RNA sequence: UCCGCGGCGCG
DNA sequence: CTCTGAATCTCTTCCGACGCGCCGCGGGACGTAC
DNA sequence: GTACGTCCGATCTTCGGAAGAGATTCAGAG
């Protein structure tokens, strides 16, 4: 059910959604929406665990 | 690219007092990307009111309006993003914050007018 | 109040008023010089905000 | 008392952004959209007309 | 100099 | 069909005892000249 | 080193409890 409610089915819409509710107004180009999300989670600087 | 549209004037917003490194870090920006066909000139209105004594002497620098510097950029997504990545920077003014609003060409020529007459008294 | 030293304990409203009266003064100052009309709506915005 | 010549009108908070929206529900309208036309994001109607 | 913030303590 | 409508879910605000003693920090930074 | 004019860009992340206003919803007459 929660893939039933999910609007879209694309790997590169859920990188729009996922750019546009970090931090709205931006419009969301495939580029920046990759260097933000490679920068949250995955990169050494802005993210790590002691 | 296919079109060939204006290059119009746009408005970006800057910290007061430091539009002259802002504009000097858009240009090695763009120098280092190598676009020149994307970007025109960059340029910020200056006066130079000169007074020989009262404190400053023999030249005074204003501004007509130093919050705001004006670009060539072309309505895109690329070069936006290279506008907004420059440090010192907030971003665009206009009516809708998703495309920049732009300015009017017959005030942009009457500005322009205005400008070419700053030299007065010269020596 | 002239506290020790020649520093001002300034109180908040000062300093509230002093930036009233400043964008008000650049807003005026704007306003005779047939501005670009984005400019004096953005001036306007920052004036109502202060 | 002194007094400061405001070049351009501003609307009070007061009788804005309380709970109920004094101007909002005395102009039948929302917060949301007066609080856009206010901060000078979309333009208004005044006397249509034909 | 008479104001603000933070901390500790006693009722 | 479609509009209404009463109920329901969600978002925004304000509230949280009273006296006292002591100590320590408070517009700071940043360019522009002198 | 020091007096003086000017000025307000990087990033946050852990309360119940309630009271009220606004958006949603589905229920129904039909």
């Amino acid at each position: 059910e929660t893939l039933r409610v999910d609007p879209t089915n694309d790997r590169l819409s859920a990188l729009v959604e996922i750019y546009r509710m970090m931090r709205p107004g931006e419009p969301p180009t495939r580029e920046a929406a990759e260097s933000l999300f490679e920068n949250l989670f995955f990169s050494e600087d802005r993210y790590d665990l002691s | 690219m296919s079109e060939a549209p204006k290059k119009r004037w746009y408005v970006v917003q800057a910290f007061s007092g430091f539009e002259g490194r802002v504009a000097t870090s858009l240009r090695e920006h763009i120098k280092l990307h190598n676009m020149e066909d994307l970007f025109g000139e960059v340029m910020v209105p200056t006066e130079e009111v000169v007074e020989i004594r009262g404190g400053q002497r023999r030249k005074s620098e204003r501004k007509f309006f130093p919050g705001y510097v004006l670009v060539q950029m072309v309505m895109n997504d690329a070069s936006w993003h290279l506008v907004r990545s420059v440090p010192r920077v907030m971003g665009f003014i206009g009516g809708t914050s998703d495309r920049p609003a732009p300015i009017s060409d017959k005030e942009v020529d009457a500005i322009m007018n205005r400008l070419q007459q700053v030299g007065d008294k010269p020596r | 109040v002239p506290l020790d030293g020649g520093r001002f304990a300034t109180s908040d409203l000062n300093d509230l008023y002093r930036r009233v009266i400043n964008r008000n003064n650049r807003l005026k100052r704007l306003l005779d010089l047939a501005a670009p009309d984005i400019i004096v709506r953005n001036e306007k915005r920052m004036l109502q905000e202060a | 008392m002194g007094h400061i010549e405001l070049a351009s009108p501003t609307a009070h908070i007061w009788f804005l952004k309380s709970l109920p929206s004094r101007i909002g529900l005395l102009l039948d309208m929302p917060l949301r959209d007066i609080e856009r036309v206010l901060y000078f994001e979309s333009y208004v109607v005044i006397e249509g007309g034909m």
